[PDB]
């Protein structure tokens, strides 16, 4: 019962709280900023022609895809910024979308709890659906390819499972967490998918083996989108209450807060950039804005968004980040 | 199953002339390119027309400028070429190939099974005719240009076919570091600027046939000597 | 149920909490962007971009 | 379990309606992924203004629907939508109108059982609700048991909201 | 003087005459939306009428 | 607007 | 440049496709059913 808890709940807080007294995450202090790193311009994308949710991007930093209420996905590559597939898309209520790290499949998700599958390779000039995946009740709040075959998804019934395009089943089911899902960032281990639930806590899971080993709490108000760090030593997590946090996996804490006074928000979308110094944010005010994990500062702020941003992507070479605006625009600021 | 079977040319003479029907099937016509090729009984490979997506955009050789016609049947999923006045030069078997053009595609992917008829632009030099092979050796096959294929964009332009003794080409390697799909991993090709090579490593008895290169910087579209192999 | 599956699943948690770090998390991240930070084009501007 | 878009037209226009409600997730989260809607329609019950939740054993109904009708009409994203009201089942309503008087659902009306009477108290006490009315207009209709003739009204509702839309952006209003 | 004369008197009876076409295009076509539904008919907005409207005046300029 | 003020209303395309 | 060519007349194809289902998608109204289950959602769905 919840007797039996309540020591276990105790417990861990104290094991919690001699971690924290022995750093502060601020003991250097001689970080040494870059300072202004304001990229401006030169990527005025566009051919949507509703609002945007989700904007992810390749292995290779050449094809970008994102998703809209038009019911269209289209492919899009920043260099020659000329669409390759707009193809049509049968959920017009999408919410996300994946890219195959190999470069041969998308994934689309909304609110009619579908999860399709396309195939961009085929010998017939044409994308197929592979398969229609069902089996949730919520809705596709965030998908990711795990791999070219073996996929993980998240959902609005509190349902994270790991899909089987080859004939469609859900192979594990990690029901065991009470808010709703919102988000779920993978990492280069392909082992750890990190939730972003709404009830603000993290949850981690393992790939193939139902079972929780650490919970991170610690937010106000809701959380809307996770990323996670390259090395795999730790993660940012975006609530919806203006804050963001850096939660460690061998401190298994939060070990930093940024917010600053004036700003009053919420982060819809998080990621980090190939250092993990400069980390980028998604605040509600129709623009963006980047704060640097080394000295805990804002590096700067950037803008030209028309409607508030909703989706974010960094690309795994650098040198380009897109953002998701609500507005039929996408721009890759350099 | 991709079928690209084309009806039309025949016996003809002098003067009067008559058209081509190329009939898809198995995929979207209207969203690829569509390519007409020569191939004389004693010489090699040879460039007609081209049709674009849409019919938006147009192209002729120079030999059949101003006197061949290039049309399409997007709802009826067939291509026409219009003729006139036919000469000797003319007696050839011709092709119908398949291709379209986006990022990471494979241009000249499928060709037809086809039909018997009875300065400026870039030049392609091959300086051998014929190998003599056996299995399980090695045998590189060089293909040289008269101009530099390397574009700014980082990417050129080279194309390979083998020809298949009774039946049409198949391309093998494009962008001469891209293998074509069904292709296996064996067939490699390296190059820079205009001294680009292809090896083949384990000959089997199948590998047997003539391989042509192809340039397709700006569009000069012209074939190679072509090597026996 | 519903309390025999959270008390089975609470102790996971404490029995990963020995396995803990005191400074090396801030130090691994740390070292990690000093030694990554030619590599990462967004901090440092370079002439030759991809997306000029 | 999902939303159904069901597709009809009439007189030469053509109309996609959104079964969202299957939806069992915070709906929040898609709330604001159902805007640029030119109108929304309200269905209610006119026969349950006495009915009681059982679970529950203290809302009634009738006020349930209060507070979900406030919600969506006091946000801020539905602030430049237009609302249509539709009743549902007036014959059992009538019926009930004197069987069961109008207090249960509005104790502080005294007025007579009459259904004219009463129809137009419950209906009043739909729209003084949102703190801004300026910008909000609400389409209230009785409609039917059957329902047979309701199409003529949602298809005049939308036309009078369509025709306010464009003058408001073209600043002709 | 002379020059203007003719440029002042076909402006002035083309401005006068051209907003009144405009505004009265602009709410005919407003309100004759009734076949179609729910999308914003081109060309009607404050600053694409003040376009509009120089085109219809131009003519007579040239 | 001046002689005659306190009106001030004007009205879309209604029909009831 | 010249499969880049092709490959923008392949791009400006797709843009009017694009383009003409903007006027579809508008030129249909959309309401939202709003309000507690079984109160007469059935009879206005019929």
């Amino acid at each position: 019962l919840r007797q039996e808890a309540e020591q276990l709940k105790n417990q861990i807080r104290d094991a919690r709280k001699a971690c924290a007294d022995a750093t502060l995450s601020q003991i250097t202090n001689n970080i040494d900023p870059v300072g202004r790193i304001q990229m401006r311009t030169r990527r005025t994308l566009r051919g949507h022609l509703a609002k945007i949710y989700a904007m992810h991007w390749g292995t290779d930093s050449r094809l970008l895809v994102s998703a809209s209420q038009d019911g269209k996905l289209i492919i899009w590559d920043s260099y020659t910024t000329n669409k390759v597939h707009a193809i049509p898309l049968r959920s017009s209520w999408v919410m996300t979308c994946a890219y195959a790290p190999s470069g041969n499949y998308v994934a689309c998700g909304g609110l009619d709890n579908i999860c399709s599958i396309y195939n961009l390779k085929t010998r017939e000039g044409n994308v197929r659906v592979s398969r229609e995946l069902a089996g949730h009740t919520g809705y596709l709040s965030c998908c990711r390819f795990l791999d070219d075959n073996q996929i993980v998804t998240s959902s609005g019934d509190t349902t994270c499972a790991l899909w089987d395009i080859e004939t469609g089943q859900q192979t594990t089911t990690f029901t065991g967490h009470t808010g709703d899902v919102m988000s779920l960032s993978l990492a280069p281990d392909t082992r750890l998918f990190v939730s972003g639930a709404c009830d603000a806590s993290a949850k981690l899971w393992d790939v193939r083996e139902g079972m929780c080993r650490q919970t991170f709490t610690g937010h106000e108000s809701d959380i809307n989108a996770i990323c996670f760090f390259p090395n795999g030593n730790a993660f940012a997590t975006g609530s919806d209450d203006a804050t963001c946090r850096l939660f460690d996996l061998r401190a298994d804490q939060e070990l930093m807060t940024y917010s600053h006074d004036n700003i009053i928000c919420g982060i819809t979308s998080v990621s980090f950039s190939k250092s993990g110094r400069l980390l980028l944010a998604g605040y509600d005010d129709f623009n963006c804005n980047v704060w640097d994990a080394l000295k805990a500062d804002r590096a700067g702020v950037l803008a030209g968004h028309d409607n508030r941003v909703s989706c974010l992507g960094v690309t795994d070479d650098g040198m380009a980040v897109a953002t998701g605006s609500w507005d039929s625009f996408l721009k890759i600021w350099n | 199953d991709v079928q690209l079977v084309e009806s039309g040319g025949g016996l003809v003479q002098p003067g009067g002339s008559r058209k081509l029907s190329c009939s898809a099937s198995g995929f979207a016509f209207s969203s690829f390119g569509m390519h007409w090729v020569r191939q004389a009984p004693e010489k090699g490979l040879e460039w007609v027309a081209y049709i674009s997506s849409g019919s938006g955009t147009i192209y002729y050789a120079d030999t059949v400028k101003g006197r061949f016609t290039i049309s399409r049947d997007d709802p009826k999923n067939t291509l026409f070429l219009q003729m006139t006045s036919l000469r000797s030069e003319d007696t050839a078997m011709y092709y119908c190939v398949r291709s379209i053009y986006y990022y990471g595609s494979s241009p000249f992917d499928f060709w037809g099974q086809g039909t018997t008829l009875t300065g400026s632009d870039i030049v392609m030099t091959q300086a051998t005719s014929s190998v003599p092979v056996t299995p399980g050796e090695s045998v590189s096959i060089s293909c040289r240009s008269s101009k530099s294929l390397l574009h700014s964009n980082g990417n050129t332009y080279l194309y390979w076919f083998l020809q298949r003794p009774g039946q049409s080409p198949q391309l093998l390697i494009y962008r001469m570091s891209n293998l074509a799909s069904g292709v296996p991993d064996r067939f490699s090709g390296s190059g820079s600027g205009t001294a680009f090579t292809l090896t083949i490593s384990r000959l089997e008895a199948e590998d047997v046939g003539v391989y042509y290169c192809m340039q397709h910087l700006e569009y000069p579209l012209t074939f190679g000597a072509g090597t026996k192999l | 149920i519903a309390q025999a599956r959270k008390l089975v699943e609470q102790l996971k948690m404490e029995a990963n909490i020995d396995r803990i770090k005191v400074s090396k998390a801030a130090a691994d991240l740390m070292a990690y962007c000093e030694a990554h930070a030619k590599e990462d084009p967004l901090l440092t501007p370079v002439p030759a971009s991809e997306n000029p | 379990t999902g939303i159904v878009e069901t597709h009809f037209t009439f007189k030469d226009l053509h109309f996609k309606m959104f079964d969202v409600g299957a939806q069992r997730s915070e709906r929040k989260k898609w709330i604001h992924c159902f805007e640029g809607v030119t109108a929304i329609i309200f269905c209610v019950a006119l026969s349950d203004y006495d009915l009681v939740l059982a679970e529950d054993e203290e809302m009634n109904r009738m006020h349930a629907s209060m507070k979900l009708f406030d919600s969506i009409c006091n946000n801020k994203w539905f602030t430049d939508t237009s609302i249509i009201l539709f009743l549902n089942k007036k014959d059992l309503f009538e019926e009930k109108i004197k069987k069961s008087p109008l207090t249960i659902c509005y104790p502080e009306y005294a007025g007579s059982n009459t259904y004219e009477e009463a129809a137009a108290y419950i209906q009043c006490q739909f729209e003084d609700l949102n703190k801004r009315k300026d910008t909000k207009e609400i389409y209230t209709h009785f409609t039917c048991s059957t329902d047979t003739k309701n199409v003529q009204f949602v298809f005049d509702a939308v036309t009078d909201v369509i025709i306010k839309n464009n003058l408001k952006d073209c600043g002709l209003f | 003087v002379c020059t203007l004369r003719r440029l002042g008197l076909g402006t002035a009876f083309s401005v006068c005459y051209s907003a009144l076409l405009t505004k009265t295009n602009r709410i005919a076509r407003i309100f004759g939306g009734a076949r179609e539904g729910a999308q914003r008919p081109r060309f009607i907005s404050p600053a694409s009428q003040v376009a509009i409207c120089l085109a219809l005046i131009s003519g007579q300029l040239l | 607007i001046l002689f005659q003020p306190q009106k001030n209303v004007v009205s879309h395309r209604a029909p009831t | 440049s010249a499969e880049d060519k092709a490959a923008v007349e392949r791009s400006k194809m797709i843009d009017r496709n694009l383009r003409e289902d903007g006027e579809k998608a508008a030129r249909e109204v959309k309401l939202l059913l709003l309000g507690a289950g079984e109160s007469g959602k059935n009879t206005i769905v019929k």
